[PDB]
């Protein structure tokens, strides 16, 4: 006795298998998945037949299409991926200020900052699942982005989290191909040294929330004792994340895209979204709160951007 | 043979190659294209990456075949 | 070679190291000084990010340079 099922990598190619009822699924296709059900273990029903299957790449073909598919090389993530979507698929997903956000729940906060984030950001995803998940996440459905989010950060659900690093994470498989950062360090006689970065690279920075001081001038420690002056000369790219340690910031209208605040300590933190429109909305969860502006512990500041060209120039000393 | 590599933003080009070609070859052959250092370049196919020494017969790579490259940037 | 690393209160301290050391050495050499799990810990150089795979003569970390160490938040 045989039954008629399919076993796909990808949920778009299904592939053919007489799976023979006497054995589980586990001794013939591997690691198997019903609906992000786990029945490996369990023999074919009569009740399965016609049903999609999960299972984990054991051949070239479906190698092949499970890394066009994730963008990924690790044959485990199908795992992960689908033991946090059992978890994110319970989360409850409200629009708050026309942005999808989520329920506190799992120590979600971090994941409901990227998500709302992300929402805000001009973006292209590269991994075809990310990108179907990220609009089915802005439709309201975003379930499977959260456990994709999960997987592709190498965190369990209920772990607490950086938003930073799970944003680096995801601008990993997103296209910043184009995106070009060039920077110009100017110490007091080692001259002008210039610097180029790209993609994730070209989009990030963590020592100061200002924008404009990027522009302006940073001071860091440099070789001859006399701290150097960094600043940017050139920004192409759609938009910008500026990262710093938890510091007290000011917030204003007209300054900024989006931002994320961190209360706490290093032990254990909650985080907050701000948005900034008409006025300034404050997201915690499913609560909104409209603000004026905000003085607060924050940690991510994101600013729009095109192409940005500079006023500065050097003095060969 | 004309064969095809693609990055995962999709960029494609082709190129004519030889079974008997090996990777940095074909590596070669796309700094040669596009200018790309082969240092920086990672090939993958059926889901597995692929060795600079072994040849393009080796790895099943057909006609028309699709080769996905991404890049690793020296720091 | 000395270089810099400076710590989130402004304690700025020395390690030696050499430039075939990747940022996991390093990022284990600050454990065993100031006791801190290299798990928690985040080496970032002029504001860029750095990660474990790399050395610092991969991101060009010469003489003397000087990195700012942070830790992951947990939110
Ligand atoms: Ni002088």
């Amino acid at each position: 006795k045989t039954i008629k099922v399919f076993t796909t990598v990808d949920n778009t190619n299904l592939h053919t298998q007489l799976v023979d009822m006497s054995m589980t699924y586990g001794q013939q296709f591997g690691p198997t998945y019903l609906d992000g059900a786990d029945v490996t273990k369990i023999k074919p029903h009569v009740n399965h037949e016609g049903k999609t299957f999960f299972v984990l790449p054991s051949d070239d073909t479906l190698r092949s299409e499970a890394f066009e598919y994730y963008h990924t090389l690790d044959e485990s993530f199908l795992g992960r991926y689908m033991s946090a979507l059992n978890h994110t698929k319970k989360w409850k997903f409200p629009q708050v200020g026309g942005l999808t956000s989520i329920k506190w729940a799992d120590n979600n906060c971090y994941l409901s900052s990227v998500l709302l984030a992300l929402q805000q950001l001009e973006v292209k995803f590269n991994a075809p699942a990310l990108q179907e998940a990220y609009y089915r996440a802005r439709a309201g459905d975003a379930a499977n982005f959260c456990a994709l989010i999960l997987a592709y950060s190498n965190k369990t659900v209920g772990e607490l989290g950086d938003v930073r690093e799970t944003m680096t994470h995801l601008l990993q498989h997103a296209n910043l191909e184009s995106a070009k950062r060039v920077l110009n360090v100017v110490c007091k006689h080692c001259g002008q040294k210039t610097t180029t970065l790209t993609g994730v690279e070209a989009v990030m920075y963590m020592g100061t929330l200002s924008y404009d001081n990027l522009k302006t001038g940073v001071s860091i420690p440099c070789v001859c004792g006399r701290d150097a002056t960094q600043y940017l000369v050139q920004q192409e790219s759609s938009f910008v994340m500026m990262s710093a340690p938890p510091a007290e910031y000011k917030l204003q209208q007209g300054t900024f895209l989006c931002a994320n605040e961190y209360t706490g300590n290093y032990q254990c933190g909650h985080y907050t979204h701000i948005t900034a429109k008409e006025t300034l909305y404050r997201i915690d969860g499913a609560h909104l709160t409209k603000m004026s502006e905000y003085k607060g512990p924050v940690t991510d500041v994101f600013y729009k951007e095109t192409s940005y060209t500079t006023t500065i120039k050097p003095l060969e000393h | 043979m004309q064969i095809f590599v693609k990055t995962l933003t999709g960029k494609t080009i082709t190129l004519e190659v030889e079974p008997s070609d090996t990777i940095e070859n074909v590596k070669a052959k796309i700094q040669d294209k596009e200018g790309i250092p082969p240092d920086q370049q990672r090939l993958i196919f059926a889901g597995k990456q692929l060795e600079d020494g072994r040849t393009l017969s080796d790895y099943n790579i057909q006609k028309e075949s699709t080769l996905h490259l991404v890049l690793r940037l020296r720091g």
